């Protein structure tokens, strides 16, 4: 049954529920006007991992059981998490405090992480040679250099944004700065609207397909 | 006439649904077809016309330089 | 099929 | 190793870059603003020495 | 019903010549992904600072020759 | 306190049994707490049906709330007046962001009185979030007939809208039409689920029901098997269809051989469950008969395949 | 120990992931526990079969509030091939439309007429009475939840109840209600509207 | 195919094998046939059809009573189908034809002559009863158990072969 529980956490990904430990601070004493409602302040420590990331849920629920109903809540919670990737989610590790949408953000933010990492490893592998990349867990910077026009450069940023709601808003930024060797050689308006036209391009092809075609179009002109 | 009214409304409900779907398709096709090529075929060829705002690379370099300390701590 | 066996 | 030689090059490179980052006061404006510490993508010689002693021994042990 | 029928016919034939136009647009293409980020382009737009930073970035490029390369190598080891 | 209203209230008050007199008279709100003590509910039927209607004669009862009395009567007697199930279907797009009960009440009454100009449509937004529409019909030539109304239990944002299959007149295609145009849908389809137990139709259309040492039985290996196969087709707590689960067979005998099978039980899906173990049925009990809730259908129209 | 250090995972999967799944044969039973922010009450029992053309066996995803039930069947038209993706895109709808059900249960007194709602509380349209100043003109707050994923309402209309334009005080009150409803949910708003609209001042003409 | 003497007997074991499509009624008859504390071991067997899936260690079966539920024509089509898998040396004494549901005479899908013709054309006793009621079961159970001791040989004067000479 435990092997099937691991399988369930593998298909219905609870994303590697690895080290779970539930403690309990029973608070059913008389301080709370024992004739009135009851409470139990449970606490859990759940070390879990992503495909690459990890998380430890030092997590204390206030579980209120009124004399006819139970109304659970959360008083304290602590995530042992990661930096920039969870800096916008650090707003949530205060928002869950002022959990479920942490594993709804992270459950879907690691989807963003896959769609970032594997796409970068696709563009830097299938078409290398001039498609340099600031290869890092958080650095979404890719180097482009054309030759026939000798001074053109372009960088696209596959940014991250989790709202206060927990929805992942994958920002697809295109930070443009052509060096002054061919800055005034094209003399076209393709670079001023590039941050705007990239939003359309990801509507032209897929999010990854648009970037791949962008690479194949704005750097392969010397090869042809 | 009341049965005819029910039939016409049934057509009017069907006409409303069909017109809503057709207008949704109209807006989607307008946006996609009209703006994509006027932006992609423009820019992709303008990028070809190019190849074949000064703080962006500065910010990218600052992020990469902070990434040095981040990887040192990583 | 429409299991008429 | 080639990465270790790059790390040996990085060891020489790390010292060179640190001095430049102190002289350039214009770049010091970065990470010093409420609209930069949050919106602009949000003493390490010993860390660089750790990025050399724990990056040459560890890469070789890998 | 007749107004929505002028609509069904007019938009119908109009999107027939517009799917002809759409095939023409794919031929041009021959040779919430953006809706959510439809307002993030204003940050790209946001001088003495530009020139000083660029001059510093040229010196920082030499710094990046050892720093970014180490980062591109340390993460490559991390990735591998 | 009117024609076809006071006597209508009388005819719906002798309908309700003596035990649940308080239960239905408290909910329809015309008799406040002070009015309940005036009439002795425990004495007699003709006594209460005469004093209560007088208590509305002073309360000037109107058909708008007289019909609400009938609604509340049926909410506890929904196990009569066999119910059809209508299934709405929106096309491609976002859901109904505006089902305002006020707006739905407006968008239903307006469309219904657009053609059926004389109808007394009376809604009752129940606490299970399911508007309990009641429709007394009548064409423009006649007054709205409260003798045989057509209660429609429309679950509020659900594509499924139950319907009391009263007479199936020319209003039924207008009942579905007004239902699918009030709630912002486009196609109304009779699911052809027709059961007397609305509390079971609710379960079916929503999939809400499952969520001695001397006696040597020689066919034990077969009794175990038939018990097994009657537990993977009828899992647990089956809902009472209690309906004429028709099978209008059109198949050739092995050109066709028309049949109109009608399984009829006070509790059908439990009667089928105790068939194969009782020896009447084979262990794999013909999915035509097991997949009544799984297909959300009992009025079958099968053919050959 | 593995019967306590690993069985506790299904106990831990209960109060976490909002996605616990009972390992019932012939179909896992995802006991989806829905949650708002640090308060959580209810759970939804989405019940499936492990059989390749994906049949949802008999779910308990809100029949009475059925747009999630619609999103139990019409999201299958959108995404059901990734149960990975569905159980975020269903835990989304469950955690949003139980939120809106919780974004009601606090109110019982501050409001005067009943909180006219929808299933999922898609329209939280209630005629409350917040009267900071005495001159009574309530906002019949219609929260139009355009998307069933965002916990916060999308289209806010705190419309003055059948009255003309008032002094600048109630105009900026309506404007502040718009931006406090779109950005902050009513649980931290109408428990803070009692906090900021102190004494719970009542109405005169309304 | 069942045979009377295919297995060896026990000591006081009288193994009767009930035959009937309905099995709750067979279980009731078996319960009533063991309710009385008789002087014989009574390893009662139940079944539905005479193929009797081939499991060795089945004792020497001393009686097969074909419980023919007269209310259901199936109980005859499943008896007449099961009557072709009985050894011809088994039909002599160790075969009875119980006809449950007789006497009610309003549910009888089978005319009691048909069961009479079947039980006469196979030359075996035919014992009417109404197995649904314990008052007619707790007396038919003591008739099947005294036929049992006759066919099993427990009464040391009468064989199963002598039995049908009495019930003709």
């Amino acid at each position: 049954h435990l092997e099937s529980e691991l399988s369930f956490l593998s298909t219905l990904t609870g994303i590697n529920i690895r080290n779970h430990s539930k403690q309990t601070e029973d608070l059913t004493s008389t301080e709370m006007t024992e004739k009135s409602i009851r409470k139990v302040l449970q606490r859990h420590r759940l070390s879990g991992n992503c495909h690459m990331v990890t998380f430890q849920l030092e997590f204390q629920i206030l579980e209120i059981q009124n004399k006819e109903r139970l109304s659970s809540a959360v008083t304290d919670l602590n995530i042992i998490m990661e930096p920039t990737e969870c800096s916008e989610l650090s707003e949530f590790v205060s928002r869950a405090e002022e959990l479920f949408m942490f594993f709804r953000s992270l459950h879907f933010f690691v989807e963003w992480f896959e769609y970032r990492k594997r796409t970068f490893k696709h563009l830097k592998e299938k078409y290398p040679d001039a498609v340099y990349l600031s290869e890092g867990p958080s650095s979404c910077s890719m180097g482009i250099r054309s030759a026939s026009r000798p001074g053109f450069e372009l960088v696209i940023v596959w940014r991250i944004q989790i709202d206060e709601d927990g929805k992942v808003f994958p920002k697809l930024d295109l930070l443009t700065k052509v060096p002054q060797r061919a800055l005034e050689l094209d003399k076209n308006r393709a670079i001023e609207t590039a941050p705007l036209s990239f939003r359309t391009l990801v509507g032209l092809l897929g999010i990854e397909a648009a970037l791949e075609s962008l690479i194949k179009s704005l750097c392969a002109e010397e090869n042809n | 006439k009341k049965r005819q009214r029910m039939i016409e409304v049934q057509d009017e409900l069907l006409r409303l649904e069909p017109q809503l779907k057709q207008l949704q398709t109209k807006y989607d096709e307008l946006k996609e077809r009209k703006s994509s090529l006027r932006n992609a075929a423009y820019f992709l060829s303008n990028l070809k016309q190019l190849y074949q705002y000064d703080s962006s690379s500065l910010p990218a370099l600052l992020f990469k330089a902070r990434t040095l300390l981040g990887a040192e701590s990583h | 099929e429409f299991i008429i066996d | 190793d080639e990465f270790m030689m790059l790390l040996s090059k990085v060891e020489k490179l790390s010292e060179e870059i640190m001095e430049i980052m102190q002289n350039l006061s214009s770049i010091q404006a970065l990470e010093g603003s409420r609209e930069l510490e949050n919106l602009i993508g949000i003493f390490l010689k010993r860390e660089m020495q750790k990025t050399k002693e724990l990056m040459t021994k560890v890469n070789k042990q890998k | 019903v007749e107004t929505t029928e002028l609509m069904t016919g007019n938009i119908q034939s109009l999107k027939n010549k517009i799917q002809i136009l759409a095939s023409e647009v794919e031929e041009e293409e021959e040779r919430k992904t953006l809706k959510a980020p439809t307002l993030q382009k204003e940050i790209l737009a946001l001088q003495n600072a530009l020139l000083k930073d660029l001059d510093i970035l040229h010196n920082s490029s030499q710094m990046k020759s050892m720093s970014t390369f180490i980062e591109e190598a340390y993460k490559k080891l991390d990735a591998s | 306190m009117d024609e076809t209203v006071a006597e209508f209230i009388k005819r719906t008050i002798l309908k309700i049994p003596m035990n649940e007199l308080t239960t239905i008279l408290k909910a329809w709100d015309f008799l406040s707490e002070n009015q309940l003590q005036t009439v002795n509910f425990r004495q007699r039927k003709e006594s209460v049906v005469q004093h209560l209607i007088h208590l509305c004669e002073e309360k000037r009862a109107s058909i708008s709330d007289a019909a609400l009395l009938d609604i509340i009567y049926m909410q506890f007697h929904q196990h009569q007046k066999v119910w059809e199930v209508f299934q709405m279907s929106k096309g491609p797009g976002e859901d109904v962001d505006l089902f305002d009960m006020k707006q739905f009440k407006n968008s239903f009454k307006k469309i219904l009185q657009r053609a059926l100009k004389n109808v007394t449509v009376s809604f009752r937004e129940t606490e299970e979030n399911a508007v309990w529409i009641r429709i007394a019909w009548g064409t423009q030539y006649t007054k709205p007939n409260q003798y045989k109304p057509t209660y429609v239990v429309y679950y509020s944002q659900t594509p499924y809208a139950f319907t009391s299959s009263s007479m199936l007149r020319r209003n039924t295609p207008l009942l579905g039409q007004a239902l699918t145009i009030a709630s912002k849908h486009h196609q109304i389809v009779k699911m052809d689920l027709r059961s007397r137990y609305l509390d079971s139709l609710k379960a079916i259309v929503f999939k809400q029901y499952n969520q001695d040492s001397r006696i040597i039985h020689e066919n034990i290996v077969e009794k175990e098997r038939v018990q097994r196969i009657t537990q993977e087709t009828f899992g647990d707590y089956p809902q009472p269809q209690l309906e004429f689960a028709q099978y209008k067979l059109e198949t050739k005998f092995k050109e066709p051989l028309r049949c109109l099978i009608k399984f009829s039980s006070p509790h059908l899906l439990e009667a089928l469950k105790s068939l194969a173990p009782a020896g009447i049925a084979d262990a794999p009990l013909s999915p035509l008969l097991t997949c009544i809730p799984n297909k959300r259908m009992n009025y079958f129209k099968i053919r050959d395949k | 120990e593995e019967k306590l250090e690993n069985v506790k995972a299904i106990l831990q999967a209960y109060h976490f992931t909002g996605l616990s799944g009972k390992l019932t044969s012939r179909g896992v039973c995802v006991c989806i526990s829905t949650a708002f922010e640090g308060n959580l009450l209810d759970s939804y029992f989405v019940d499936l079969v492990i059989q390749k053309p994906l049949r949802i066996h008999h779910h308990s995803v809100p029949v009475f509030i059925p747009l999630e039930e619609i999103a139990a069947k019409y999201l299958q038209t959108n995404i059901q091939h990734f149960l990975f993706s569905l159980c975020e895109y269903l835990n989304a709808y469950s955690g949003r439309k139980y939120q809106a059900d919780r974004l009601q249960s606090d109110f019982a007194a501050l409001l005067t007429g009943p909180l006219q709602r929808n299933p999922l509380c898609n329209l939280l349209s209630f005629t409350y009475k917040l009267d900071p100043g005495g001159q009574s003109f309530p906002f019949c707050a219609r929260l139009l939840y355009k998307d069933l994923t965002a916990t916060l309402p999308t289209d806010v209309t705190v419309t003055c109840q059948g009255v003309e334009v008032l002094s600048t005080s109630w105009e900026e009150q309506r404007a502040s209600h718009e931006t406090l409803f779109c950005t902050k949910p009513l649980h931290q708003v109408f428990a803070s509207f009692t906090r900021k609209g102190e004494k719970l001042d009542m109405s005169l003409v309304s | 195919v069942l045979r009377p003497l295919d297995k060896l007997p026990g000591l006081n074991t009288a193994t009767i094998l009930l035959v009937g499509t309905e099995d709750a009624l067979l279980q009731q008859l078996a319960d009533s046939m063991l309710k009385e504390d008789c002087a014989s071991e009574l390893k009662v067997h139940l079944a539905k059809s005479l193929p009797l899936p081939s499991s060795v260690n089945r004792p020497r079966i001393d009686l097969i009573v074909f419980v023919v539920n007269l209310h259901s024509k199936y109980s005859l089509q499943n008896t007449e189908e099961s009557l072709r898998h009985v050894d011809a040396s088994f039909f002599l004494g160790k075969v009875c034809f119980l006809a449950t549901g007789a006497g009610r005479e309003s549910h009888c899908s089978i005319h009691r002559h048909t069961v009479v013709k079947l039980a006469h054309t196979y030359q075996s006793p035919l014992l009417y009863c109404d197995l649904e009621v314990e008052g007619f079961r707790a007396t038919m159970a003591q008739r099947l158990v005294r036929v049992l001791q006759i066919c099993a040989g427990h009464v040391p004067g009468v064989s199963a072969l002598n039995l049908l000479s009495l019930l003709r």
